[PDB]
């Protein structure tokens, strides 16, 4: 009951999926062969972690997940990697030819060859659920598969599962971490196409994560492994309420009520703390007040933007570990007298708090320090439109010359789809302006 | 398992083709007998891009050797690695082309082409998933230029959805074989503009000047020129051959308008990361006789090879863009991409290879066009070509196309964001 | 469906241009027969 199925699309989605499922296993005490010695109900159960793991009669705990990519070499590393035994071979789906950084090939030319198979595997997972809650979809904006195949998959999921909820973790492109020149095109195309099909989308700016790794973990040039371990901690914070329970636990769906005031305004800003090296964590205990304070520092955002220059329509604090509400309330009282926290005039100004007691874990031999308490803030701020403005500007620069547009037309697309997608982004930006304006 | 099919046509095409195979065979740990004796599993992880696996654990270049004369091809079979090629993949005529594009394109080349396409098909059908083709050839001759562009077109009819990539050696009077080279080059450029996705311009005038000026070689041989070609070709294929790249991703990110697909390659050294970056962007290190300070960059790809700080590569690549921002078109954001491969080329601790789409490439086409127009204004040497069935309007067509190319590079050089 | 028709029409145009090159290469070899 309340199962969530995760779908990992393209290289970014798959590699982040590797990191996330490894972290889940460590948090839950599941070994790489899928055995979970603490779990006394063999082959089934209704425990909180069963929202994310099914069980075989042989004691294996299997991610409710599908990994899909149009080339094989990233999923092959899952097939041969440390956690190969976690997954049934049928959950890992690959084609032979990727989308060549081209939305059109991911959505149409190549993607249409494998979409029916992907949907048949997802159906196989859904059929094992007694009360499917929805989907979590992991993908980049910029790749041909992450943009184009994900939009196709989302459109098909709406047809096959109705209004069943679909949440995204979307990797927003940054020049620092490698990136095709056409990624602004792919980003706008997939954002426009998926907008009506997604209920809530957590954007993750690769530049934000890159900066956090360089600045807080003192890593000179972070790798994908560095970025994805940090990303998995944010994902884990956000899904922890689904996977654990406790008296102070608040379900992600309750936060979602507060975070989405209009269907299209569904892009929360995530901030996480604390991110600290082993050397600095040793002999330093970060208190509740300390980590809370860190959420309001822009350097700790998942997306680069300035909330001081927008307005809030919601603020949610997801705590894990050694945290009691008394310390939370005090920390928030302090924050509210020292920070620029301006809400829109049509929404209440309370912070919604949840506490998950299970403490955070880290991957042994990684760079993140193990801490006793952490927090992820989810806010809905009009400032997140700065991220769309930045992407729309790069789009416009190229599109006014039609640079690279022939690679999409060659695959059957029309310029009409470009201007329609760009107009939808313009209306999105205007939506964010309108909701921040004071009421008459 | 994204296979490339390699085709070498003519004298120049076969000689640089053969050096290319010697060079990357050494890099992957393959000996002339086709057996692997390397020391790093990174040499074999993508070996299948360029090699077929055979019986006895042998690796065979997925290569096709084509000429209208047996000469050069017999040299290839005799030279080092001569017996690594699949013997059925040699396809040679007897008559030759006579440095006549019309002979390679319409007459002699045309009745050898079908037997070349039979070998292409055999190589393609055993491919798990073909990326496309790469052709080495010169544009000044007759076989590589005339029959090479014929092969390109005929292959495009059977594989319309595969990438066509060429390494095309441009003629220079400083190395000049014949006098009709500007005809053969212009006729060839005409076809390349229409039927290839990406073309590395390997300019014999750049290679000569590099050998003479920088390397201090008073009498540069073809051996000295080709040494530059092989190092360049190894450099621009690095990301295809080791475990970020494939031919289609390369074309998607380098070619904003389908006709503007002629790349200026660069190599350093000809030693610190700043020094290496500086030299890679210097006009002296361009394999095309064009000054990038006389145009603007549409797109750039750089591969650094060897063990070095990637943070220092990132800082220096950002450095050269910020300090020269006027030379990078503003309407393609983030148009310089950088890759790093740990494995250096043979004989260097580190190296840098540069692939630029610069509007300064027009200086190359303008040089050929003036050598063309000087002969065509007086109808010089036309009988060689009308004598095979051609008419002057085809010369008039080929040169207008190449001048349009120049105008188009100029139009985007002059275009602004606001 | 629209994408399928568009891409097919682009391939058709491409092959039609290539087959016009074949016709021109025959007119060239026939044009050589008529001067011998
Ligand atoms: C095969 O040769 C190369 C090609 C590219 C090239 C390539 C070339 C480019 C470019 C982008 C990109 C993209 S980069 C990307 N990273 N993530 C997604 N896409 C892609 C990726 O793979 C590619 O092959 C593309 O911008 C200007 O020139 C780049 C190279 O090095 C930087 C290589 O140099 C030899
Ligand atoms: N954070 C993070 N970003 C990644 C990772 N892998 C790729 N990216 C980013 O994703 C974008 C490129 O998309 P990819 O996921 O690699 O491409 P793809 O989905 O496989 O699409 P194609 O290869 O074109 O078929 C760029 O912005 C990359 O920086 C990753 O492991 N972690
Ligand atoms: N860089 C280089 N150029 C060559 C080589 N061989 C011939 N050329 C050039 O190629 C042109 C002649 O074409 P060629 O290949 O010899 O004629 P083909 O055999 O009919 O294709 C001239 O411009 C020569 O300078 C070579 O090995 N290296
Ligand atoms: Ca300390
Ligand atoms: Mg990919
Ligand atoms: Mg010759
Ligand atoms: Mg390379
Ligand atoms: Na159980």
């Amino acid at each position: 009951m309340r199962e969530c199925i995760s779908i990992h699309v393209g290289q970014a989605g798959v590699q982040i999926g590797n990191a996330c499922w490894e972290l889940y296993c460590l948090e839950h005490g599941i070994q790489p062969d899928g055995q979970m010695p603490s779990d006394k109900t063999i082959g089934g159960g209704d425990d909180s972690f069963n929202t994310f793991f099914s069980e075989t009669g042989a004691g294996k705990h299997v991610p409710r997940a599908v990994f899909v990519d149009l080339e094989p070499t990233v999923i092959d590393e899952v097939r041969t990697g440390t956690y190969r035994q976690l997954f049934h071979p049928e959950q890992l789906i690959t084609g032979k030819e990727d989308a060549a950084n081209n939305y059109a090939r991911g959505h149409y030319t190549i993607g249409k060859e494998i979409i029916d198979l992907v949907l048949d595997r997802i159906r196989k997972l859904a059929d094992q659920c007694t009360g499917l809650q929805g989907f979590l979809v992991f993908h980049s904006f910029g790749g041909g598969t992450g943009s184009g195949f994900t939009s196709l998959l989302m459109e098909r999921l709406s047809v096959d599962y109705g209004k069943k909820s679909k949440l995204e973790f979307s990797i927003y492109p940054a020049p620092q971490v490698s990136t095709a020149v056409v990624e602004p095109y792919n980003s706008i195309l997939t954002t426009h196409t998926t907008l009506e099909h997604s209920d809530c989308a957590f954007m993750v700016d690769n530049e934000a994560i890159y900066d956090i790794c360089r600045r807080n973990l003192d890593i000179e040039r972070p790798t994908y492994t560095n970025l994805n371990r940090l990303i998995s901690q944010i994902v884990s914070s956000i899904t922890a309420s689904l996977r654990f329970d406790g008296a102070l636990n608040v379900d992600l769906t309750e936060f979602q009520t507060n975070l989405v005031p209009y269907p299209r305004i569904h892009f929360p800003l995530a901030t996480y703390a604390p991110v600290i090296s082993a050397e600095k964590a040793y002999h330093e205990q970060l208190s509740v007040a300390e980590i809370t304070n860190a959420c309001f520092e822009p350097a700790n955002q998942m997306v680069k933007c300035d909330p001081r220059h927008g307005k809030y329509m919601a603020c949610c604090l997801l705590y894990r570990g050694d945290v009691v509400p008394k310390d939370v309330n005090a920390a928030i009282a302090t924050i509210k007298t020292k920070r620029s926290i301006q809400f829109v005039d049509w929404c209440p100004t309370g912070f919604k708090v949840g506490i998950n007691y299970q403490p955070p874990t880290v991957v042994p031999g990684g760079d993140l320090a193990k801490v006793q308490r952490a927090v992820c803030m989810l806010s809905n701020t009009t400032a997140i439109a700065e991220a769309w403005a930045r992407l729309d500007h790069k789009f416009d620069l190229m599109y006014a010359k039609r640079a690279f547009v022939h690679w999409y037309v060659g695959e059957g697309m029309e310029e009409g789809e470009f201007s329609e997608a760009r107009e939808d982004m313009a209306a999105l930006e205007k939506d964010y302006e309108e909701v921040g304006v004071d009421s008459v | 398992m994204r296979e490339i099919v390699h085709i070498q046509a003519g004298q120049c095409g076969n000689q640089i083709g053969a050096k290319f195979w010697e060079v990357i065979s050494d890099e992957h740990g393959i000996d002339p007998t086709g057996s692997y004796h390397g020391d790093s599993d990174l040499q074999l992880e993508r070996i299948n891009v360029y090699y077929n696996e055979a019986t006895g654990n042998k690796y065979v270049p997925r290569a096709i050797l084509v000429d209208l004369e047996p000469g050069t091809m017999d040299s290839v079979r005799s030279g080092p690695f001569g017996q690594i090629f699949r013997p059925d993949n040699f396809v040679f005529g007897q008559s030759g082309a006579g440095n006549n594009w019309a002979k390679g394109h319409y007459t002699e080349g045309a009745e050898l082409v079908d037997s070349v396409l039979d070998v292409v098909r055999k190589e393609s059908e055993s491919c798990d998933c073909l990326q496309g083709f790469q052709l080495t050839h010169s544009l000044g001759g007759g076989t590589g230029s005339g029959m090479g562009t014929l092969l390109i077109s005929k292959i495009r009819e059977e594989y319309p959805d595969r990438i066509m990539n060429t390494f095309s050696v441009m003629p220079s009077p400083k190395v000049s074989d014949t006098v009709v080279e500007p005809y053969n080059a212009t006729l060839s450029v005409h076809q390349l503009v229409e039927n290839t996705d990406e073309t590395y311009c390997i300019d014999n005038e750049a290679l000569y000047d590099i050998c003479f000026r920088t390397l201090k070689l008073t009498t540069p041989t073809y051996g000295d020129l080709n040494h530059l070609v092989s190092a360049t070709m190894s450099g621009v294929t690095t990301c295809l051959r080791f475990p970020l790249a494939d031919l289609r991703k390369l074309a998607v990110n380098m070619v904003p308008f389908p006709r503007l697909h002629f790349f200026m390659p660069g190599f350093a050294p000809l030693l610190t990361v700043p020094e290496l970056t500086q030299q890679m962007f210097d006009s002296k290190n361009m394999m095309a006789a064009c000054d990038p300070r006389h145009g603007r960059y549409l797109t750039v790809a750089a591969i650094f090879r060897g063990r070095m700080s990637m943070k220092e590569v990132d800082e220096q690549m950002l450095n050269v863009q910020n300090k020269n921002s006027s030379y990078f078109v503003e309407w393609i954001p983030n148009n310089v991409k950088t890759a790093v491969c740990d494995i250096p080329p043979r004989g260097l601790k580190m190296s840098a290879t540069f692939i630029g789409n610069s509007t300064a490439i027009q200086e190359l086409f303008k040089r050929i066009s003036e050598q063309f127009t000087a002969m065509f204004r007086r109808k010089a040497f036309l009988h060689w070509y009308t004598g095979e069935g051609m008419d002057e309007m085809e010369f008039t067509e080929a040169e207008s196309n190449m001048n349009d190319l120049v105008s188009e590079y100029q139009q985007y050089q002059d275009a602004t964001a606001d | 469906e629209s994408n399928k028709e568009n891409r097919e029409a682009h391939l058709a145009a491409m092959l039609e241009r290539l087959q016009e090159k074949d016709k021109h290469a025959e007119e060239v070899r026939k044009n050589k027969e008529l001067k011998e």
